[PDB]
RNA sequence: AUAUACCGCCAUCUUCAGCAAACCCUGAUGAAGGCUACAAAGUAAGCGCAAGUACCCACGUAAAGACGUUAGGUCAAGGUGUAGCC
């Protein structure tokens, strides 16, 4: 009957089943050809109640068919989503610049990239499996300063903004020998993860781990060799990357911890001894005790490469351009 | 553009002449040299120990005077720079004094139970725009349980410099201007509330002096 | 922005460095006074390690 | 859990109205009856059809004012006179609203044989009571 | 035909007191955790208890009882997804 008919909200509620349409119809159209002086006409001026013909109606009813279909083809569009480290994986996915604060304090230079997503679970008292999503981002604008923090919430979209708005408040200033690299070959361990990270000249490209590519492009470091061994757990890699990029001795510090001028020799150059840093203040008249072959406990994987005995079919690969 | 009264007293050294308000004789008779026993003597405080006379650690007052002059120099420049100044203490013996000290000067205090996250959740626990207190003075860096007070770790995090009266129990690593001294004896704190009040009351009237000088100019 | 790492450097080593990368659009007001009268110690956080072997405290006893 | 008229709280992003933010044991305490006729007294007749006259109008006006009928209707009756108080949206042009006032006030009046007298009230947005 | 697609109306724990968005901290920034009034990190809109309201009182019995638990129950109240018969 008539009273069995009902409103629209109780229709989609019953059909979508999220508990475990009306945009084109203007109020003046009717299926029978009809006009009224109130609406569907030149307003108040045709001023007579009159009807249409039949095949004119067959021209405007066919129009409604092409409007809905074109609007439905606009619903059926594949978004040109940027591929971060793979398809169907929130790897190096770029979010927008992070959100402005409650007074001002814009962050328009910064960029946020995801590092790892994880559908983490915990069996709770009532509900059972409580799925939360545990995301990890890194902030950085180039320019030597960066940071990273984690987000953990019950939804995908809400956990991202947690991690963005945290990491802009947790920043390091990663210093650089002029922009493209670091100061010395540094090798550390963050609880299990031996990371060897050595300084490289220009043009080398970021031949380093898939995370560390998409972190140093946010710091500005353009090329550096970084072999990570042991365990590769994405959060423990990044907290090992960030300390040894901060526990870092600039050339003005290497002087001022020792006095003496720091000289550098470039192989593509001659023996031209360019000073990079002199100490701010005194100068020591004692040259260094040049004890050769010192007890610097060097690695093993650098000697086999400097000897060139060993080999790997993935040792030197013609990979793409970062 | 009135940076000419702001750029001047950093080139000066001891612009307030705060060194006339304290001396090593005047410090000793406030018993600032006394400390706790030699069991709970903190490992980061052994630079600031004179020695252990009969299981009692005495503080180098020649090292306090080169700290107290550098500590009272800081708080005098900042009250001159109309900065906001707090006083955090949790001893319950001087909770009347360091509050009544703060009412005597023009600065603020917080002498009771620190609600967890008062500085780091400031824009929610207070209104959405709040001027953070750009100096913090500790008179007891310990709680009523002898743990470092929680504001020594939040003021480091919220990036505002803190001064303190660091004793033989506590950790001076996060206090940006340590003063090694006694704090649990009342004649210490009567002089300790004396020097941190005089140095900022002179700092207020010195600010009002120089501004009318360039306003008469 | 801010940087609330109380371990990776002191509050001067961050506030000098976050204004060298230019992320802070205005310096704090205490910043120039540390640039005028620095303390005798760099206030960085160090973990309190504990004496184990033949390594006592280098203090003396007053007699 | 009874689920009569209670909108469920799920997030703070559903704007609820004052008539919808009350559970149906509040019909005398914090609400009133949306309609008004003398049917359900004791003991008086003409209650049986006067609800069928009542449920028809709340299924009619929601059609002819589509997407712009903000809250529920107030269907009163004073003898051979019935007023319709009605809150609407300020989105449609007032040449079309007056056309609907003049059309419906002479349509149902010849249908139920009584002077129907619709009187409108405009609110621009939805009067949100709680953000659950 | 399918309550093992659902709305709609409910049963149960419920004669409960919890659930919670949003931020902050602690765990070397791991799953997570966040209690100490002579107080060591929590703050909290919002919901429910409570409080008000009905009945003969402020008592009482009603009414109320969130989020969830059992693919609880109902296509046979009505509507309706999918598949079917015409
Ligand atoms: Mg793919
Ligand atoms: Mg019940
Ligand atoms: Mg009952
Ligand atoms: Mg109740
Ligand atoms: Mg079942
Ligand atoms: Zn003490």
């Amino acid at each position: 009957s008539f009273f069995t008919k009902l409103t629209a909200d109780e229709l989609w509620k019953g059909a979508l089943a999220e508990t475990g349409l009306n945009r084109g119809q203007i109020i003046g159209e009717g299926r029978y050809g009809f006009l009224w002086p109130g609406l569907n006409v030149p307003l108040m001026k045709v001023q007579t109640i009159a009807q249409r013909s039949k095949e004119e109606q067959e021209k405007v009813e066919a129009d409604m068919i092409q409007q809905r279909e074109e609007w439905d083809r606009k619903k059926k569009m594949k978004v040109k989503r940027e591929r971060g480290w793979s398809g169907n994986s929130w790897g190096g996915i770029s979010l927008g610049p992070p959100d402005p604060g409650p007074c001002g304090e814009t962050y328009e230079d910064f960029d946020t990239r995801i590092l790892e997503v994880r559908n983490v679970f915990t069996m709770t008292a009532k509900e059972g499996r409580k799925k939360s999503i545990r995301v990890l981002v890194a902030v950085g604008n180039g320019k030597g300063a960066a940071g990273f923090s984690i987000g953990k919430a019950t939804d995908r979209m809400d956990a991202f903004r947690k991690a963005k708005n945290r990491a802009v408040h947790h920043l390091h200033y990663i210093e650089r020998y002029e922009d493209h690299t670091i100061f010395h070959d540094i090798s550390l361990r963050f609880k299990r993860t031996h990371i060897k990270m050595k300084k490289q000249p220009k043009g080398y490209g970021l031949r380093c781990h898939r995370a560390i590519i998409t972190i140093c492009r946010l710091i500005g470091i353009k090329d550096m060799y970084a072999k990570v061994s042991g365990s590769i757990n994405m959060l423990s890699l990044t907290q090992g990357l960030f300390r040894g990029l901060s526990r870092q001795e600039t050339h003005q510090q290497l002087a001022d911890k020792k006095g003496l001028h720091v000289v550098e020799i470039r192989e593509e150059c001659g023996p031209l001894p360019i000073v990079v840093a002199s100490p701010r203040g005194p100068l020591r008249k004692d040259p260094e005790p040049e004890d050769e072959v010192p007890d610097v406990k060097l690695d093993w994987e650098d000697v086999k490469t400097a000897q060139g005995m060993k080999r790997s079919v993935w040792s030197n690969l013609k990979r793409a351009a970062t | 553009f009135n940076d000419k009264i702001l750029n001047e007293p950093l080139k000066h050294s001891d612009f307030f002449n705060v060194k006339e308000l304290f001396s090593v004789r005047s410090l000793f008779d406030a018993r600032v040299h006394l400390g706790h026993k030699a069991g709970c003597r903190h490992r980061f405080m052994e630079p600031y120990i004179f020695g252990s006379r009969l299981d009692h650690d005495i503080i180098d007052l020649e090292q306090t005077a080169t700290h107290l002059q550098l500590a009272l120099n800081f708080t005098a420049h900042m009250a001159y720079r109309k900065g906001i100044i707090l006083f955090i203490s949790r001893n319950r013996q001087f909770s009347y004094l360091i509050e009544n000290m703060a009412r005597d000067c023009g600065e603020y205090a917080h002498t009771r139970y620190f609600r967890g996250g008062m500085l780091t959740n400031a824009r929610l626990l207070f209104g959405p725009t709040v001027r953070l207190p750009d100096l913090i003075i500790f008179l007891h860096t310990l709680n009523n349980i002898f743990e470092p007070h929680v504001a020594v770790r939040d003021a480091a995090k919220m990036n505002i410099p803190t001064v303190g009266i660091v004793d033989t129990n506590c950790n001076p690593c996060l206090i940006t201007y340590p003063v090694p001294g006694n704090d649990d004896s009342p004649l210490a704190v009567h002089l300790y509330c004396r020097l941190f009040q005089t140095a900022i009351t002179r700092a207020k009237e010195k600010r009002q002096q120089v501004e009318a000088l360039y306003r008469l100019q | 922005a801010g940087s609330r790492l109380e371990t990776v450097g002191s509050i001067f080593s961050r506030t000098r460095d976050l204004v060298r990368a230019g992320v802070l659009k205005e310096k704090p007001l205490w910043f120039d006074v540390y640039d005028a009268f620095p303390p005798l110690r760099e206030p960085v956080f160090q973990r309190p390690r504990v004496r184990y072997g033949k390594a006592k405290a280098p203090i003396q006893d007053i007699w | 859990k009874n689920r009569a008229a209670r909108v469920r709280v799920s997030k703070g992003d559903k704007p609820v109205t004052y008539e919808e933010a009350h559970a149906p044991h509040y019909i005398a305490h914090r609400k009133g009856w949306l309609s008004l006729h003398t049917g359900n007294l004791d003991g008086e007749d003409h209650a049986a059809e006067r609800t069928v006259e009542d449920v028809f109008l709340r299924k009619f006006m929601w059609g002819t004012f589509p997407g712009c009928l903000a809250d529920q209707l107030v269907l009163k009756r004073r003898g051979n006179q019935l007023e319709i108080c009605a809150v609407v949206l300020r989105q449609l042009s007032p040449h079309k609203y007056y056309f609907l006032v003049g059309y419906s006030e002479t349509l149902l009046s010849y249908f139920y044989k009584c002077p129907v007298r619709l009187h409108l009230q405009t609110v621009p947005s939805k009067v949100v009571y709680k953000y659950l």
